[PDB]
């Protein structure tokens, strides 16, 4: 028969856009920490 | 009988007791010189084809097709075994050659379709679709190629209704349910494409489509 | 006697028409003659307000189809599709479901119709 091609998985905006948050603050976290060190 | 019972058993479905069929194709073989019948070398095709060793399939069904082009019962797997591989200029030429050898069987309609979709030309694969459909109602590939056509062309309200007609009109084919559950994935409804990939796993227990899906 | 019927439907006498209609259910020599008489014998029903006694007339309209190995007729494309309707506000969605599918060979509306039928009582299945 014709095999139909596989779907495939897709990087999402949301998911990118929640680490790009997650890493914005991980960042922040420390620049307070070397002010107070 | 001796080789009457082999010789039947070999053309059953493939999907399950596979090893059987393998060691009638060996019985077949030898004490009987019958590794040259075209049946066989089909048989061995379809097994080939089964298991997606597409590879296999090219090298046995051309060593066979030089022999004869034109078994009308060789031909689906050699177009399906192409397409996979996706070349174009076999497929063309074989095709073109069909056009004017067959007219007005369905085979060639569909080669010549499976071309134009292998070119992405989705437009003509519809019309060249529809035209093998009519030709041979009893031509699954022909339903399946055209509701594949539908799903690849962008909309897919139609092709739900494409898939489940095929579903409906070839009962007991695991294929055409595993394409509607891929179009229900392709939807976001989840809970009853888990029913159509546990019945067509059921019966496919290996195969890279089935545990990809 | 299927005319008498339609003269009293006409003339708003929905009480006369029901026993003409029965009358010539019984007259009719085939079962499958009696596909058109079921379905506008069921929108009397309708009309006089009691869903539950026009359900059985609906469900022999409906297996007449199955009794003529699937005769597809464009009286029971509607009867499918008001069968299943009800069938959603009585919260039974799994027999409803089949309905649907069983009616996707109709007309365009028909067919969308019981399309999106399909899917709202596919979720909740």
């Amino acid at each position: 028969m014709i095999r139909r091609a596989p779907t495939t998985l897709q990087l999402s905006h949301d998911d990118v856009t929640s680490l790009i948050d997650d890493l914005n603050e991980q960042k922040l976290k420390q620049q307070l920490n070397i002010e107070k060190t | 009988k001796e080789i009457m019972k082999n010789l039947y058993k070999i053309n059953l479905s493939k999907y399950i007791n596979t090893e059987d069929i393998t060691k009638s194709n060996e019985i077949l073989a030898k004490d009987y010189k019958l590794a040259d019948n075209v049946d066989v070398v089909r048989s061995k095709v379809d097994i080939c084809y089964t298991q997606c060793k597409f590879n296999e399939c090219l090298e046995l069904c051309e060593t066979v097709l030089e022999n004869d082009e034109f078994n009308t019962n060789i031909l689906p797997a050699y177009i399906g075994c192409l397409y996979e591989l996706s070349n174009k200029n076999k497929l063309f030429l074989l095709s073109h050659r069909l056009a004017e050898t067959f007219p007005k069987s369905a085979i060639t309609w569909f080669s010549v379709a499976t071309y134009y979709m292998s070119l992405d030309r989705i437009s003509e694969a519809q019309k060249y679709y529809s035209k093998s459909s009519i030709l041979d109602p009893s031509f699954a590939a022909a339903w399946l190629g055209f509701a594949h056509t539908y799903a690849l062309e962008g909309e897919q309200d139609q092709a739900l209704t494409a898939y489940s007609t095929a579903s409906r009109f070839f009962p007991g084919m695991h294929l055409p349910k595993l394409f509607l559950g891929m179009q229900f994935m392709a939807m976001n409804s989840l809970n009853l494409a888990e029913s159509y990939f546990v019945l067509a796993y059921d019966i496919c227990p290996n195969d890279p489509l089935v545990l990809n899906e | 006697w299927q005319v008498l019927g339609e003269c009293y439907s006409k003339t708003g006498n929905k009480v006369e028409a029901i026993k003409c209609y029965k009358r010539s259910i019984k007259a009719s020599q085939t079962v499958d003659q009696n596909t058109s008489i079921y379905y506008r014998l069921a929108q009397l029903y309708e009309e006089l307000e009691d869903l539950q006694e026009c359900k059985k007339f609906m469900m022999k309209c409906v297996d007449v189809e199955e009794l003529l190995e699937g005769i597809v007729t464009d009286e029971t494309v509607k009867a499918r599709l008001w069968l299943a309707i009800f069938e959603i506000k009585a919260g039974n969605y799994q027999l409803a479901y089949d309905y649907a599918m069983g009616v996707s060979s109709g007309t365009s509306q028909e067919i969308e119709e019981a399309r999106m039928l399909a899917r709202e009582c596919r979720r909740h299945m």
